[PDB]
């Protein structure tokens, strides 16, 4: 019964080998209480921390997938063993997932803590992004990884994967919500603290939607009512946004509206392919799988196909992959590829680790 | 009769202000649960992030405020340190130890670090594996007792660079902790097999032991106290962290057995014998829970805690000797952040404004009461006493 | 062995010890005959003589 544990900066996902959906996904956020008690737990995490979140203080322990203070982040991991899985770490494998291009330092705490603080017996490492082209059934295509901390973009081919041709862009969800956050202030509303943070991310991933095209959405929120849409507040209230549903998801595609120089994810999708070999760039061109929660705005695949066409050759076909549940695609590449049976050799034992360190860890993975 | 009588019943903790704090340190990131800091008197040592080998750094206590990136460390070995100790009867003598399998003790000038320090005064190759225990005779002069991961206890002559004891087949499982008593002739160690060990080091026999002191599984830890009994904080079958108070002479059943919470992360206990009163924080916890133990059952009373919003990743408490007797603190206590040292100040609050001989009853001075040799020979003999009334302004 | 270069390649076992490890090296067949060549002849059969690789170890 290995364990399947994909942890994002923003949600975690847990379960176990072999079924087809996580059985844990929880926020991964620490709340602390921020006032004093007076009726006679010093910290909450998970869905207890969103359920008592009117009194707590919000934070999240990975940001901009870096983890700023692995204190919190064993809690995340203790939460989901014991209070979501309610398993025993050290009774069950556990197959773990890195962010492309991960340093070494980061996967040396994550393995050092997999096997001394729950001494794990057997634990593996797997790239999110191989871990997507595995539940789409490719063994080659360029996925772009757009999740709550970071947008990445890893070409594969035929089972090689291409570092230098890579692409990080500091754009997620999070920036997103942020982004939300500040042009609803226009409208009449205000959203400050870290509790208001999660009600905006809720409207954003209920009435959010991309537009094919931009420009034209804004002529037309500008002269009807139809683009409107109501969100009832915890506390009754209801708010109605218009153009600000199209306008936070057209960020990805035009990152200067949050001052960023850098360019979309439909560009950065572009230099990425244009960066590796030129014998390669048809089959990425009809292989651009996306993967992460930031991908489930309706129509975004439609205005992704459109963008990488107007840059790509017209001779060139281009297909955008945007599988259903992608929302959890690296989770559920895991579980297959730990069902594998010619996987159980890519295992580590905490007794191999005791006496030859994480050395053993940086080779086997990629 | 209404309330238990006592002294410290409203002990409040209070965090020095900003510019008092020392910050841009970038603290240690290994998963070994230790202290993390080492401060006495005169310095504070903090262990640090390096990307070669490992480093502690070690700053005097007046330099506060920020502190440069490129200030000198002590960076002489060649693995990450695992744990740091101040010799108590030097202020100028750390040891420390880390995953090079080695310890070495450094002797830093008076007035701080001007080059950074690689090479130790004696270094110390008697384990196979990582050390991550290193404590100091409290009273056997040049005394060092160092455990390492091998499951081996060593006793070392710092002055003469010799290995006086070795106790190897005496831990199956690996050592958590380990204290000495009182008079320096006995020390407890908590092993990974949930069993609390008295050993005689000069004879080299248990003298007591308890078996599954403590049903988790997690890691539990185990001190002596001063009129020589033993405190163990540990994890139940239902993961809740646990403290309990031992007989040496009568283990069966613990004296007291009380459940703080069901939170991860171990306890560390600090026990201050003047006042008889032990300090338990917890790795990743924001709150510092402290105990009076008394002879009245239940023989451990929670007194009070102090609260803050940010979990702390180390902890070091300044000994009696480096106190404000005058301000009526009873400890001092410097919480580690991921890049800030935080001290916090434990304050007994009296109207009175004069030396409170209660609160400060004679501590433990500076100067060794015997020498190795002649704790060798067996000799045992108390810590020498001096008076805090001096402090006092 | 290339076609123009002879390329030496180590094994080696990762282990975080620095120190010599029995169990990778048990006794080694050494460069003593146990028997001789009449001797094979009769039927004499014997094991490789054994030695230690310990006192290799600096
Ligand atoms: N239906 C949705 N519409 C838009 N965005 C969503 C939706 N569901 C989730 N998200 C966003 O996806 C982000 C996290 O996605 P995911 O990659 O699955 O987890 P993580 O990024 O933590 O690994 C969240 O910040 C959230 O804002
Ligand atoms: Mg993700």
């Amino acid at each position: 019964a290995a364990l399947v544990v994909d942890n994002g900066s923003g949600m975690c996902k847990a379960g176990f080998a072999g079924d087809d959906a996580p059985r844990a996904v929880f926020p991964s956020i620490v709340g602390r209480p921020r006032h004093q008690g007076v009726m006679v737990k010093d910290s909450y995490v998970g869905d207890e921390a969103q359920s008592k979140r009117g009194i707590l203080t919000l934070k999240y322990p990975i940001e901009h997938g870096i983890v700023t203070n692995w204190d919190d982040m064993e809690k995340i991991w203790h939460h989901t063993f014991y209070n979501e899985l309610r398993v025993a770490p050290e009774e069950h494998p556990v197959l773990l997932t890195e962010a492309p291009l991960n340093p070494k330092a980061n996967r040396e705490k994550m393995t050092q803590i997999m096997f001394e603080t729950f001494n794990t017996p057997a634990m593996y490492v797997a790239i999110q992004a191989v871990l997507s082209l595995y539940a789409s059934g490719r063994t080659t295509g360029i996925v772009m990884d757009s999740g709550d901390g970071v947008t990445h973009t890893v070409p594969i081919y035929e089972g090689y994967a291409l570092p230098h041709a890579i692409l990080r862009l500091d754009l997620a969800g999070r920036d997103l919500t942020d982004y939300l956050m500040k042009i609803l202030t226009e409208r009449g509303y205000s959203f400050t603290t870290t509790a208001e943070r999660e009600i905006v991310r809720d409207i954003k991933e209920k009435l959010c939607y991309v537009a094919l095209d931009f420009e034209q959405e804004m002529a037309t929120a500008a002269s009807s009512s139809s683009l409107e849409k109501s969100y009832e507040l915890p506390d009754g209230q209801v708010i109605t946004i218009g153009n600000e549903r199209f306008r936070c998801p057209e960020a990805l595609f035009q990152p200067s509206f949050l001052g960023m120089e850098s360019a979309g994810i439909h560009e950065t999708t572009f230099n990425s392919i244009m960066k590796c070999d030129v014998d390669i760039r048809k089959d990425l061109y009809a292989n651009t799988v996306l993967s992460g929660g930031t991908t489930m705005y309706p129509g975004i695949a439609d205005r992704m196909q459109k963008e990488i066409t107007a840059l790509a050759p017209s001779t060139m076909k281009i297909k955008i992959i945007a599988p259903p549940e992608r929302k959890y695609s690296v989770w559920i590449g895991g579980s297959i590829l730990a069902s594998l049976s010619t996987f159980q050799q890519m295992w580590i034992s905490k007794q191999e680790y005791d006496e030859s360190g994480p050395s053993i860890v940086h080779r086997k993975c990629f | 009769k209404v309330v238990r009588q006592s002294k410290f019943r409203h002990v409040f903790g209070q965090p020095v202000k900003n510019d008092q704090c020392y910050e841009d340190i970038r603290v240690s990131r290994v998963t070994w649960d230790s202290t993390f800091c080492a401060v006495n008197p005169k310095f504070l040592a903090v262990i640090v992030e390096a990307s070669g080998g490992g480093a502690f750094l070690v700053l005097p206590l007046s330099k506060t405020g920020r502190i440069d990136k490129a200030y000198p460390t002590v960076c002489g070995h060649t693995g990450p340190v695992l744990d740091i100790d101040w010799c108590p009867h030097n202020d100028e003598v750390i040891a420390s130890g880390s995953e090079d399998c080695t310890v070495m003790v450094w002797q830093i000038p008076e007035n701080g670090l001007t080059s950074p320090l690689t090479e130790p005064v004696v270094v110390l190759e008697g384990h196979t594996k990582r050390v991550g225990i290193i404590a100091w005779h409290p009273t056997a002069r040049n005394v060092l007792l160092s455990a390492g991961c091998d499951n081996v206890v060593l006793i070392w002559n710092v002055g003469t660079a010799e290995e006086l004891y070795r106790l190897d087949s005496l831990h199956p499982d690996l050592i958590y902790n380990v204290s000495w008593n009182h008079n320096g002739s006995l020390f407890c160690s908590a092993c990974k097999d949930k069993s609390v060990r008295i050993i005689d080091p000069r004879r080299g026999t248990l003298v007591a032991e308890r078996e599954k002191a403590h049903e988790g599984a997690r890691p539990m830890r185990a001190i002596f106290l001063a009129d020589g009994k033993v405190f163990t904080t540990g994890f139940s079958r239902m993961s809740e962290r646990q403290l309990a108070l031992w007989d040496p002479e009568n283990l069966e059943e613990p004296m007291a057995l009380q459940e703080l919470d069901s939170s991860n992360g171990a306890l560390l206990p600090f026990y201050d014998p003047d006042t008889s009163v032990v300090y338990v924080c917890g790795k990743g916890d924001s709150s510092i829970r402290y105990f009076e133990i008394t002879e009245e059952p239940p023989y451990i009373h929670f007194l009070n805690t102090f609260t803050s919003k940010e979990p702390q990743r180390g902890m070091g408490s300044m000994p009696k000797r480096g106190l404000e007797v005058s301000k009526c603190e009873i400890a001092r206590f410097y919480k580690l952040h991921e890049r800030k040292c935080e001290p916090i100040v434990m304050t007994v609050p009296r109207k009175s404004d004069l030396f409170q001989d209660d609160l400060y009853p004679d501590t433990a001075g500076p100067e060794a009461a015997l020498e190795a040799e002649e704790w060798v020979s067996g000799r045992d003999a108390d810590p020498i006493l001096i008076s805090l009334r001096e402090a006092y302004v």
